[PDB]
């Protein structure tokens, strides 16, 4: 028999939303009893006999939130901290997430303090939709919460989800990643413990030149295209904003396709949101000096005679959008649309703040002229205009407009 | 304790217009208390006055102060006679130049011109307070006469780092574009300064020194030459119409009617075309 459990775990949200005799102890262990079970009902074997565990949840809460809210976050916090069954944490944690807002400024510390094991532990919990939840719960609680814990303890939260940064699963990595730099956001000291997650995670690559997994990379690239959009102006500094872009141009270069558009968005989103001072450096030109074959020299980031950018711009047109010849686009086999899209979306980006990179001959010291007869041009990247995908047309038509504005802007119209 | 935020200006405006009726010498005591403090912070770029809604504080804050508070103006010139601590940063330069500005207009209209020029003929300034190398040390690392020369000589310096960085700085690597309004607001009620006084007959040295000094040259790179300014003039054309026109009519105002400037920007003969240009 399930039908009157529906009815129970319904007639009880029935009963408690309306007494009108609560604030007084014949109801809140009464109220111990429906949170109990609405929990209950949310890790059962039937499809509806949890959707009306659902909604009854929802209505309790919402009919007794201003009323009584404390014994609520309660009963949701015991049901988190019991560690138990991943529908019913799920349940609790989501609900408890949505209320933390609603937590006076005195309780704040006492829940932080009882949350961080809870949060610590369901970190290491593998089933996936938990981690769904906790990365979802993660901002809400910290963004109520972590103006209440001291130094030490964000540190132990952000090495709790650093670990799942090599993990297998990418639900894993990307609550990780979401929940590392939300914890860093959402803290009492944000700027140094932005430049403490840069510390952590660019010593997690420190040599390049070394194995590193294609997991930890695909993590470390993904918390730095998070982390990045919030680095508009200790604090983070120029020399290690320097050596994530270092890194973003090494893992472009990377055989693994996963790893190539993982270092692509995070190109794409250190172009489109840089950093004030890594900004400064790439549009110089002397620049970081100063502080899908490629077939040829392109250059170094380090060179002088021409700002980063320049080089930038080269890599991802002679990685994945030109061959070397004239008008020769290179083939979907050789690298797929996506990339292709993405390489066209990092050139339209870095085009947008250095429009000479776009004029750059492909390469410094040409190929042998003795089999290839003219030197290609980056700007012949604009043959996708006509290639035969939506989303690199429409790429390439973004290139061209951005670049226009570009050129129009940097000389003052004296085009 | 609070005094660098134009928000405590406006407090301030209104504690001194009230003390003004409660006693006109608690007025005086406190308007004295109040520059003796704003002057020197002005001069040290402490003020937050890097919009245009602080600097417009701060001009009717100074003129609410009692004018016994700015009488001699040996202070004021001290103040405004300073070169910052840096002008590779945006903002530095800015807060510079604001302080300069309402310093000046308190000059210009609450001073004569013959008081001014007393006063810095005693406390000798020199011209080369901000040379070109002066200038170009600062932009990147650190290290007789007449008194209307060396006035004029300051305020030519000043509109030349104003059209300098107005021209040649990148849009949003340097500056933002507040910061570039803001560049272009300071330029504007600068070159408004200087029509007030080269127009309203009240300063007829300094508008005799400043005709004598656009006529001058180079020496040996020291100052802004005038063809080096109208250069950077006439690429504000395409961008900021309105400062450009107010530089030709600072170029009427001290009769460089060449028409090596004159005949371009009003495109003299022998695609549909810009509207700024037009």
């Amino acid at each position: 028999t399930k039908k009157d459990r529906v009815n129970h775990c319904l007639t009880i949200c029935e009963n408690i939303v309306a007494q009108s005799v609560r604030n007084s102890p014949e109801f809140q262990k009464l109220l111990g009893i429906a949170m109990e079970l609405f929990l209950l009902c949310s890790d059962d074997a039937e499809s509806d006999v949890r959707m009306v565990a659902d909604e009854c949840l929802n209505k309790v809460i919402k009919a007794l939130m201003d009323s009584n809210l404390p014994r609520l976050q309660l009963e949701l916090y015991k049901e988190i901290k019991k560690n138990g069954a991943p529908r019913s944490l799920r349940a609790a944690l989501w609900r408890f997430a949505e209320l933390a807002h609603l937590v006076r400024p005195q309780k704040c510390r006492p829940y932080l303090v009882n949350l961080l094991p809870c949060l610590t532990r369901t970190s290491k919990r593998p089933e996936e939709s938990v981690q769904e939840t906790l990365a979802a719960a993660v901002p809400k609680i910290m963004a109520s919460f972590g103006n209440f814990a001291n130094d030490n303890e964000i540190k132990v939260l952000l090495k709790a989800f650093i670990a799942n940064l090599k993990s297998s699963s990418p639900t894993i990595r990307r609550t990780a990643a979401g929940s590392a730099v939300s914890i860093c956001q959402h803290s009492r000291r944000t700027q140094y413990f932005y430049s403490w997650l840069l510390n952590v995670l660019l010593g997690l690559l420190v040599p390049v030149e070394d194995e590193h997994s294609t997991l930890l990379i695909l993590g470390v690239l993904l918390t730095l295209r998070y982390l990045v959009p919030l680095l508009q102006q200790v604090s983070p500094s120029a020399e290690q904003l320097v050596q994530v872009y270092e890194l973003t141009l090494h893992h472009t270069q990377h055989q693994d396709h996963n790893v190539v558009t993982g270092a692509l968005e995070l190109l794409q989103q250190l172009f489109r949101t840089p950093p004030p001072e890594l900004l400064q450096t790439l549009t110089a030109v002397g620049g970081i000096g100063q502080l899908c074959r490629i077939k040829g020299d392109i250059g170094q980031s380090t060179d002088d005679d021409s700002a980063p950018l320049v080089h930038c711009v080269r890599l991802l047109s002679a990685s994945f959008l030109l061959t070397g010849g004239k008008n020769v686009l290179v083939p979907d086999r050789d690298v797929r649309v996506s990339v292709k899209a993405l390489a066209l979306s990092c050139v339209g980006a870095a085009v947008a703040l250095h429009p000479e990179s776009f004029f750059s001959k492909l390469y410094k010291v040409p190929l042998d002229t003795t089999e290839y007869p003219e030197e290609q041009y980056v700007s012949d990247i604009l043959n996708y205009i006509d290639h035969g995908d939506p989303q690199v047309r429409g790429a390439t038509a973004i290139l061209c407009g951005t670049l226009i504005c570009s050129i129009l802007s940097r000389s003052r119209f004296h085009v | 304790r609070l005094i660098q935020y134009h928000q405590v200006l406006e407090m301030f405006i209104l504690v001194l217009q009230q003390c003004h009726k409660e006693n006109e010498d608690k007025w005086k005591r406190l308007s004295r208390q109040i520059a003796d403090i704003i002057l020197p912070m002005l001069a040290k770029q402490q003020m937050h006055i890097d919009s245009h809604e602080a600097l417009g504080v701060l001009n009717t804050l100074f003129e609410i102060l009692a004018p016994s508070s700015l009488r001699p103006v040996d202070m004021l010139l001290r103040s405004m006679f300073v070169t910052p601590n840096t002008m590779a940063s945006v903002s530095t330069v800015q807060l510079w130049i604001s302080g300069i500005l309402a310093i000046l207009r308190v000059l210009i209209s609450q001073s004569t011109e013959d008081i001014v020029l007393s006063r810095i003929q005693e406390l000798s300034f020199s011209p080369y307070l901000i040379s070109c190398t002066v200038i170009n040390r600062l932009r990147d690392g650190d290290s007789k006469n007449l008194p209307e020369e060396t006035f004029s000589r300051f305020l030519l310096q000043l509109v030349g780092i104003l059209l300098e960085d107005i021209v040649t700085k990148q849009l949003k690597v340097e500056m933002s574009e507040q910061q570039h309004t803001f560049y272009c607001q300071e330029l504007g009620t600068l070159l408004m300064c200087l029509i007030h006084i080269f127009k309203s007959g009240m300063f007829r040295r300094i508008t005799a020194a400043a005709t004598r000094l656009f006529r001058s040259d180079g020496c040996g790179g020291s100052f802004y030459t005038l063809d080096s300014l109208n250069l950077r003039a006439r690429s504000m054309i395409t961008t900021h119409p309105a400062l450009v026109l107010l530089w030709c009519q600072i170029l009427l105002l001290v009769n460089h009617t060449d028409y090596r400037w004159w005949a371009e920007v009003q495109q003299t003969p022998k695609k549909l075309g810009m509207c700024n240009r037009e």
